[PDB]
């Protein structure tokens, strides 16, 4: 499944919305790890 | 007299410029600022600023390849801008010279409308002036290189364009700079150029 | 002025290839000298020279090579370049892309000849358009308004209505004075042309169209002195009969694939896509034919419809045509997919000239912030209903609910108006207040407080 | 006090794994298989580009061998 | 091997189209002589011969193609190719591109006539790279450490200080000081007046131009000549360095200038231009001048190049830094997001690395902790660059007592060791002296990259 139209400058901009994604993976796995962290420790609690 | 255009004016030594040159704008003068004497690259009526002020004596604008009803308001209002120097309400038409060039045109005149405009700057360099070009859409001038270098059937560079290209713009942005001028009396004059890219 | 010399008559074809006829043995030949061609059944064919090289002479017919001979063709020489018979009897006449009458009247009897590529214009002497056309429609009139003598494209694309809108601006010409529209039709249908031919007599309106229809079925070399023919009595008829002509490009990009046909047949240098290195100078001369000048009180606007190639605004055709003329009307596909016409994305849309063309005289006062912030509302509008497919619907913001509540009110009050609604600019500005009042106070930054007291408490 | 900020945080769990696994497997790889799209389309892109330098520089030699 | 016969003056110009003379009725043309033409205002200009056939060569001038007429301009044919005068004495002169001097003085002596093409070192006659060159960056000595023949690139974009470090490297390169007959060959391509003026005036106003051979060549100069620019700088490179026997740095500032004029000349001798417009020997052209690098088997000298480039619009797959990243040694970045947080030199070390560090920092090289000193650095700067994305979706509070420290340790490494200023020269013991005040800041047992054995010795302080 693709986009839009190659054009040399849709490359910039589809490596920087993939370069979005890419630190939108790990800025919210760390999150679902620190909510898992406190459910782990609640749970013993 | 008679100079050509696409030969460098003569000169006794190129200086390094120190003298920023206000644009007005808040952004520009602050944090990217430009100094009178060095070379600016906009992708760009608007800079009525460089002319009512920015501490340069002469102003020319050479218009490249710019638009049919836009060319026509520039020389419009130029007339009818006026700006103070001592209190007294003085027009800008006494110290700017423009190169109308209109996308109509033949396309042999646009790459020439560049090298009369730098060289119409050069010459109030040497009087000791302050001259600041604005270059309008130099990518216009780049288009006019490649219709001409297809019509001698030449090879071109990445995207079409010819493989000299980095070479002209070189030989039109290298001709500003603070200097000490040729001749008897001591002056010193500058040229600055701020030329406009692809939006 | 005339002259007397009988015309050199050459039998000496020495070769065809595509449209083009390189001749041979010519006795000091023009540049761009018409030529007729006499095929050996009888017919008559009409050429134009595109190069000479000494005695050698290639030239471009108009009608095609279909059955040019080598040996039995001869092509006399028209000792001049090409000019048209024009006159004010044309408007209200339909031709085709060589000006040859097919509403089965009579040739044009000349009040003058006029060379098809123009006189140029001084720049100095040129006035600047600040007269507001009123097309009655608020997505054009509202937001990216046109000013009288401006040129403007509309940038659509294949199974979009952009000829229903173009009938539709040619039928509410506004200006709050009987425009005289000059039509040039290249590479139309037949439905297309039914529907253009049929709608301005429906109104009434053909006593002043002069149609220059060049249909799919005609040749593709027609299309090349098609504009250059439309916008030479267009010319006239605003500065010697002084008139205010309306000039109606439609199909831009059927011009230019023509003027690659031609330069792919003299295998020239090719500039991006196949099109020539001087496809930037070829249109600018059709486009820059425009505007109005300060010793005459007639004008000529242009409206050149063009269908850029798969959506994309970065080909060659509506690339250079974004940097000759003074800001485009896009026309988008994913409105026209939501049934909204007209389909006009405002957000890459843009008038370079309703800056001066609207104001405190020209239009009232709150139509230059108004338009300021009725784009940049639909600009974030449009950035958080991209958010709100990935992350979430009522995600992060709850005042992001008032801006998707904008968007369902802009597409279908604003801008979607029926085929035959002619709103005012003043019935314009009512409805954009009422899409920016759902919105409070302290939110509208670009609209300053002395306009935004008047209006918002209404 | 601990059953109620349990139930809720296994709530917020099971909307933040869906919505890293929507971007790990739905978004990323279309993005991914859009830029593997751009990049073999811009090298039709200068092959296109060499057949018509080549053709014209095959015309060039040709015109220089009659003028001898 | 000297030549006695008096040279031929054309006056048979038959075409000229673009920066090309085609000249006639030439008897017996070498291939890349180098003429002299004469205008018939009487202005003097050089060119090389492009391409011979039969009787017919072809030039093609330096400083341009326009006046040249077919009637009264005359060439002249020296006999040979170009040549280079090389020396000990251009050590602290300014010369241009084409090798004549700026700097208001004389001709060079020539001690000797080098070829500017030169010869390819044998295979067999090179030896590793061992000891180190101080470069007095800690970005640089310290984690990304410079062997004597490696060559390593400097990876910067338009509008990051890639000028200005370059500078920095050249005035204060020394060996080390190990308690000695060391060059610079300087030669930029392609740059400004303001970056030609600022080159000038830096390194005569520090005392560095006892051991600087600079080579400008600026963007209003001839495109030809900077193709001849690198070439020039290697020749006496390799004159100084195992002709000479003296450790010398070829700074090579914008690889980027040079392969637009490479490019440039392409389209003259008529080529169909290959991938992204650049020629399709352009991996052969690039690796003819980095490869004259390296130490010789039988010499004390070596010869170690850092290229700088700009790469265009931050990428990586572009042929100007994939082809060079293909033949030189591992790379260094200058980077826009610790420019704009104004930190100089903004070089991370995170995607910066030397492949050949191992061998240049030891016991007998620089001190016997600086392996570990920089494996622990590196590894908590990653740590710590973790930790500061934990700060912003966790929370200040609820982070514990280790990532709180990784965060002070952030804030003190990219202020202390990265962030130097433009005139601070550290050595190499001043850089691993300031990398144990930001390790000293955790306990011990958290720097596990470091061995026990190195830990005893250098953390009590």
């Amino acid at each position: 499944r693709i986009e839009i139209f190659p054009s040399r400058m849709a490359q910039t901009i589809m490596k920087a919305r993939l370069k979005g994604a890419q630190t939108g993976r790990n800025l919210l796995k760390k999150k679902s790890d620190a909510l898992t962290l406190r459910f782990r420790q609640i749970l013993k609690k | 007299q008679v100079w050509p255009v696409r030969q460098v004016r003569p000169v006794t030594e190129k200086l390094p410029a120190n003298h920023p040159l206000l644009t007005g704008q808040r952004v520009l003068d602050a944090l990217f600022p430009c100094v009178q004497g060095g070379t600016t690259a906009i992708p760009g009526v608007i800079s009525q600023s460089l002319s009512k002020y920015s501490n340069s004596d002469v102003i020319i604008y050479v218009g490249c390849g710019e638009r049919g009803n836009e060319m026509s308001e520039v020389l419009r209002d130029f007339p009818e801008l006026t700006m103070e120097v001592d209190g007294k309400v003085e027009s800008i038409m006494k110290r700017t010279a423009l190169v109308a060039n209109t996308s109509n045109m033949p396309v042999a005149a646009r790459e020439a409308s560049i090298y009369t405009g730098i060289t119409l700057s050069e010459y109030f360099r040497d009087m000791g002036y302050h001259v600041s070009m604005m270059a309008d859409s130099t990518s216009r001038w780049a288009e006019a290189l490649r219709e001409i270098s297809g019509r001698l059937a030449e090879m071109p560079a990445d995207s079409g364009y010819p493989a000299y290209l980095g070479a002209r713009l070189a030989s039109f942005y290298e001709r500003a700079g603070r200097v000490k001028c040729l001749g008897n009396p001591e002056r010193e004059g500058s040229v600055s150029i701020v030329g406009a890219v692809s939006p | 002025n005339y002259l007397s010399q009988p015309r050199l008559t050459y039998k000496t074809v020495s070769g065809v290839n595509g449209p083009l006829v390189i001749l041979d043995h010519v006795k000091f030949p023009r540049y761009a000298e018409i030529v007729h061609l006499t095929l050996p059944d009888g017919t008559k064919r009409s050429g134009q020279v595109l190069e000479v090289s000494g005695s050698k002479a290639v030239v471009q017919v108009f009608e095609g090579t279909s059955g040019i001979d080598a040996k039995k063709t001869s092509c006399e020489f028209t000792g001049d370049i090409l000019r048209t018979p024009v006159s004010e009897d044309m408007l209200g006449r339909v031709f085709n892309g060589s000006g040859k009458p097919i509403d089965r009247g009579p040739v044009v009897l000349a009040e003058d000849f006029l060379d098809i590529m123009g006189q140029p214009i001084n720049p100095q002497c040129r006035i600047y358009p600040e007269e507001m056309i009123q097309t009655g429609i608020s997505a054009i009139d509202g937001m990216n308004s046109i000013a009288r003598g401006q040129k403007i494209p509309i940038f659509s694309a294949a199974g979009l209505p952009h000829n229903e809108i173009a009938a539709q601006i040619c039928r509410q010409a506004g200006l709050v004075e009987n425009f005289a529209i000059v039509f040039a039709a290249m590479g139309v249908n037949m439905e297309t042309a039914r529907f253009f031919k049929s709608d301005f007599e429906e109104n009434g309106s053909m006593d002043n169209v002069c149609l220059f229809l060049n249909l799919a079925n005609d040749p593709t070399i027609e299309r090349i002195i098609t504009p250059r023919l439309a916008l030479t009595t267009a010319e006239f008829l605003a500065y010697q009969c002084e008139k205010h002509v309306l000039v109606i490009l439609t199909d831009m990009s059927s011009y230019a694939e023509a003027l690659r046909e031609v330069s792919a047949a003299r295998e020239e240098v090719p500039g991006r896509r196949g099109f020539p290195g001087y496809m930037y100078t070829d249109l600018a001369t059709i486009y820059e034919r425009a505007g109005r000048v300060e010793g005459r009180n007639g004008s000529i606007t242009q409206i050149p419809i063009l269908t850029m190639p798969n959506d994309d605004i970065t080909h060659p055709i509506p690339d250079l045509t974004g940097y000759i003329t003074e800001g485009q009307i896009y026309v988008d596909r994913q409105l026209h997919n939501r049934q909204i016409y007209p389909p006009i994305n405002v957000l890459p849309s843009l008038s370079r000239l309703m800056k001066s063309a609207i104001g405190e005289g020209m239009t009232r006062k709150d139509h230059a912030d108004v338009s300021n912030q009725l784009y940049a509302c639909y600009a974030i509008g449009k950035d958080v209903q991209a958010m709100k497919a990935v992350v979430g619907e009522e995600a992060l913001t709850s005042d992001d609910l008032l801006y998707l509540e904008f968007l369902q009110k802009f597409e279908r009050n604003f801008i979607a108006q029926g085929p035959y609604e002619n709103r005012t600019v003043y019935e314009t500005l009512d409805i954009g207040w009422q899409l920016l009042r759902i919105f409070p106070k302290e939110m509208l930054k670009r609209i300053p407080q002395s306009t935004l007291s008047e209006f918002y408490p209404r | 006090s601990l059953q109620t900020s349990f139930v809720t945080l296994d709530e917020a769990i099971k909307i933040t794994n869906r919505r890293v696994n929507a971007i790990e497997h739905v978004i990323i790889p279309r993005i991914e298989r859009t830029l593997a799209y751009i990049i073999t389309e811009l090298d039709e892109r200068e092959r296109e580009e060499f057949y018509r330098l080549k053709k014209i520089q095959e015309k060039k030699k040709i015109l220089k061998e009659k003028s001898d």
